[PDB]
C-alpha cells in the first residue's frame, strides 16, 4: 500500500482488508519514510505484542493542511460526510508526502470530495452514492442548478502550489476485536538459541526453565512441545531448526 | 489542464446576432457548468448566467429577454448566443468552471467583445522618442502611443521582444468608438540615437500592421 | 433581485496587516449547514480566481492567507497578512437565491511608502511629423499615492481639449503606479511655440513639476 500505484478518493477508498498474516508496526516509526507517523490510544510498539482479527487499510489523498482533521473527536467536511471517525477509535494514521507521483502537469483534479450529505455516515462506512440534494426550498431533481449544490468537488493538486494543497497519501489503520479467533499479530523477535547452559527458553508454543540439550527422541512435525507421565515440560522442539 | 478560452467575434454592428464559442477542453463538459460573465462594462464584476449540467438555463434580471446560452455536448463547446445587441454589451466575456456548492474556481481566457456603430479603424502609430538634448532624472523611458484603433486588441512589442524588463502594460481607454493604449519600458542612457530600437504595433481585429521606428 | 451590498468602496491596508471587507446579503440562508458566500479577488490586468467557498474551506490555487466568517446577513473577509500581490478588487457571490450577481467591488491598496513620479517628456521626432500630426507625451511613472492632478500647460494658452490620460491601479508585479499623459494636436499646433511645459501636481512633491523641451529637438 506504501508503494501502490495510486490511491483512490476520500469517500471511494479501496479498504483492503488485512488478514492471516503478521506485520512489525515498530519497523514502520523508524522507516524515515513517512510525513506523519502518529497514532491514537494504542502506540505503534505494542501493537506487535497484541492481536487483532481484522485490519482495514482505508487509502485516500488528502491536502497538506487537512491532516489535522483525520483524528477522532474533530470536526470537517471529511470528517463526517466522508470519513467519519469513532469515537472510540484505537487505530493508526500515517501519512507522506506524495506531491511527485500522484500529482500531474497542470493540476490533477481526479479526486473527489463529499461537501454535504441526507444524513451523517457510520463510522468505517463507506458510500459511494451521488444523490444530489438541493439546498433551497425548490428542488432541482435531477440536473443541478437554481440554487441545487453538487454534493462532490474535484481536488485540486498541483505540483506547485503550497505544502497546504499538495498531494498527500493518507492510510488509516482500523483495529477491531470480536468473539472470532484473532488472524493478524506481532512478529515474535527471535534470539540465538543457547545450549548446555541453565537458561530460560520461550518457544512460540510454549516457555519455561531448563536446560535444553541434544537427544535421540523425534517429535510429530504438527507438534511444538511435549509433556512427561507427571504433565510437566521434559522435551520441547526448537520452531527454527527442526 | 483547464482551457476555457473564446475565438470567434471581431466586430459587429448593433441590433444583430453572434454566438460565442468557448472552446470546453481538458476536463469533462458534462459534469460541470460553464458560467458566463463580462469584464468591466463601466462598472464592476457583473454576472450573465449559468449554464446547467445538461439541462435547463438560468439568467440575470437584465440579462434575460435578450441573451441565451446553448450548451453542446458533442463538440465540447458552449455557445453564447446573443440577440439584440447594442452598445451596452461591450465588455469581455468569459467562461469559468462549476465548483461544488455553485462556485466559479477556475477561470478561461475569453475574448473582446466590441458592439458600435462605426466600422474599424486603422491605429496611428507615434513612437515616443527623446530628444536630442532632452534630460531625465534618474530614469529613462521608452513607449509608443497607439491611440485610435479600433476594435481591441492591439499586441506592442520593441524589437520583437527585446524588451522584457521594465514593461509596463497600459490598459485601453474606452472611448466614443475609440481606443487608446500607452506603453512605458525602462531603459538605460544608451538606447537612442546609439541602439536602433523599432517599436513594432500589430492590429489582430483589423489585420492592420503599421511599424514605426524610434 | 438581491443587492449585495459591499462596503467599503478602497482600503489602504500595508504589509503585514489585515484587511476588513463586509459583504451584505438577505436571500437565502440555511443550505444545508451554513448560509455563507463566495469570495473572489480580480486583478485590474488579469481575469479573478476563487479565494474560499462558503468561508469554511480551502482553495487551491491561492495561498491560505484568506479566511474569513460571518453571520447569515453579514459577511467578512480575512486577508491576513496583506503580501505584495493583494493590491486587487474583491467581489462577493450570492449562491442561495436568484440572481447570483456580485457585489459592488472593494478596491484594496497596499500602503506603501510615497514617492515623486519620474521628469520625462517625449517629444515626436521629424518623421511623425511628416504625417500631419504630433503627439507629445509626458511620462509620470513609479508614484505613489495615485492622487495626481496632471494638466498640460502651453506657454501660450491651457489647452485641455485634445488630453486624454490612462490611469492605472497598483500593479502585481509593480508597487507603484503608473500614468501616461497624452496631448493630441497637429503639425501647425506644434511649430507654433517654441517651449512646452508639463505641469504636474503630486500629494508628495507640493510644487508643481516643471519639465520643457524643445521643438528642434528632432
Amino acid at each position: 500500500v506504501f508503494n501502490a500505484t495510486r490511491f483512490a478518493s476520500v469517500y471511494a477508498w479501496n479498504r483492503k482488508r488485512i488478514s492471516n498474516c503478521v506485520a512489525d508496526y515498530s519497523v514502520l516509526y523508524n522507516s524515515a519514510s513517512f510525513s506523519t507517523f502518529k497514532c491514537y490510544g494504542v502506540s505503534p510498539t505494542k501493537l506487535n505484542d497484541l492481536c487483532f482479527t481484522n485490519v482495514y487499510a482505508d487509502s485516500f489523498v488528502i491536502r497538506g493542511d487537512e491532516v489535522r482533521q483525520i483524528a477522532p473527536g474533530q470536526t470537517g467536511k471529511i470528517a463526517d460526510y466522508n470519513y467519519k471517525l469513532p469515537d472510540d477509535f484505537t487505530g493508526c494514521v500515517i501519512a507522506w508526502n506524495s506531491n511527485n507521483l500522484d500529482s500531474k502537469v497542470g493540476g490533477n483534479y481526479n479526486y473527489l470530495y463529499r461537501l454535504f450529505r441526507k444524513s451523517n455516515l457510520k463510522p468505517f462506512e463507506r458510500d459511494i452514492s451521488t444523490e444530489i440534494y438541493q439546498a433551497g426550498s425548490t428542488p432541482c431533481n435531477g440536473v443541478e442548478g437554481f440554487n441545487c449544490y453538487f454534493p462532490l468537488q474535484s481536488y485540486g493538486f498541483q505540483p506547485t502550489n503550497g505544502v497546504g494543497y499538495q498531494p498527500y497519501r493518507v492510510v488509516v489503520l482500523s483495529f477491531e476485536l470480536l468473539h472470532a479467533p484473532a488472524t493478524v499479530c506481532g512478529p515474535k523477535k527471535s534470539t540465538n538459541l543457547v545450549k548446555n547452559k541453565c537458561v530460560n527458553f520461550n518457544f512460540n508454543g510454549l516457555t519455561g526453565t531448563g536446560v535444553l540439550t541434544e537427544s535421540n527422541k523425534k517429535f510429530l512435525p504438527f507438534q511444538q512441545f511435549g509433556r512427561d507421565i507427571a504433565d510437566t515440560t521434559d522435551a520441547v522442539r526448537d520452531p527454527q531448526t527442526l | 489542464q483547464v482551457q476555457l478560452k473564446q475565438s470567434g467575434p471581431s466586430l459587429v454592428q448593433p441590433s444583430q446576432s453572434l454566438s460565442i464559442t468557448c472552446t470546453v477542453s481538458g476536463f469533462s463538459l458534462t459534469s460541470y457548468g460553464v458560467h458566463w460573465v463580462r469584464q468591466s462594462p463601466g462598472k464592476g464584476l457583473e454576472w450573465l448566467g449559468v449554464m446547467w449540467r445538461g439541462g435547463n438555463t438560468d439568467y440575470n434580471a437584465a440579462f434575460m429577454s435578450r441573451l441565451s446560452i446553448t450548451k453542446d455536448n458533442s463538440k465540447s463547446q458552449v455557445f453564447f448566443k446573443m440577440n439584440s445587441l447594442q452598445t451596452d454589451d461591450t465588455a469581455i466575456y468569459y467562461c469559468a468552471k462549476n465548483g461544488g456548492a455553485h462556485a466559479m474556481d477556475f477561470w478561461g481566457q475569453g475574448t473582446s467583445v466590441t458592439v458600435s456603430s462605426a466600422k474599424t479603424t486603422p491605429p496611428s502609430v507615434y513612437p515616443l522618442a527623446p530628444g536630442s538634448a532632452a534630460q531625465t532624472n534618474s530614469m529613462v523611458t521608452l513607449g509608443c502611443l497607439v491611440k485610435g484603433y479600433f476594435p481591441e486588441p492591439v499586441t506592442v512589442t520593441w524589437n520583437s521582444g527585446s524588451l522584457s524588463s521594465g514593461v509596463h502594460t497600459f490598459p485601453a481607454v474606452l472611448q466614443s468608438d475609440l481606443y487608446t493604449l500607452s506603453s512605458s519600458v525602462t531603459v538605460p542612457s544608451s538606447t537612442w540615437p546609439s541602439e536602433t530600437v523599432t517599436c513594432n504595433v500589430a492590429h489582430p481585429a483589423s489585420s492592420t500592421k503599421v511599424d514605426k521606428k524610434i | 433581485n438581491i443587492v449585495l451590498t459591499q462596503s467599503p468602496a478602497s482600503l489602504a491596508v500595508s504589509l503585514g496587516q489585515r484587511a476588513t471587507i463586509s459583504c451584505r446579503a438577505s436571500e437565502s440562508v440555511d443550505s444545508y449547514g451554513n448560509s455563507f458566500l463566495h469570495w473572489y479577488q480580480q486583478k485590474p490586468g488579469q481575469p479573478p480566481k476563487l479565494l474560499i467557498y462558503l468561508a469554511s474551506n480551502l482553495e487551491s490555487g491561492v495561498p491560505a492567507r484568506f479566511s474569513g466568517s460571518g453571520s447569515r446577513t453579514d459577511f467578512t473577509l480575512t486577508i491576513d497578512p496583506v503580501e505584495a500581490d493583494d493590491a486587487a478588487t474583491y467581489y462577493c457571490q450570492q449562491n442561495n437565491e436568484d440572481p447570483f450577481t456580485f457585489g459592488s467591488g472593494t478596491k484594496l491598496e497596499i500602503k506603501r511608502a510615497d514617492a515623486a513620479p519620474t521628469v520625462s517628456i517625449f517629444p515626436p521626432s521629424s518623421e511623425q511629423l511628416t504625417s500631419g500630426g504630433a503627439s507629445v507625451v509626458c511620462f509620470l511613472n513609479n508614484f505613489y499615492p495615485k492622487d495626481i492632478n496632471v494638466k498640460w500647460k502651453i506657454d501660450g494658452s491651457e489647452r485641455q481639449n485634445g488630453v486624454l490620460n490612462s490611469w492605472t491601479d497598483q500593479d502585481s508585479k509593480d508597487s507603484t503606479y503608473s500614468m501616461s499623459s497624452t496631448l493630441t494636436l497637429t503639425k501647425d499646433e506644434y511649430e507654433r511655440h517654441n517651449s512646452y511645459t508639463c505641469e504636474a501636481t503630486h500629494k508628495t512633491s507640493t510644487s508643481p513639476i516643471v519639465k520643457s523641451f524643445n521643438r528642434n529637438e528632432c
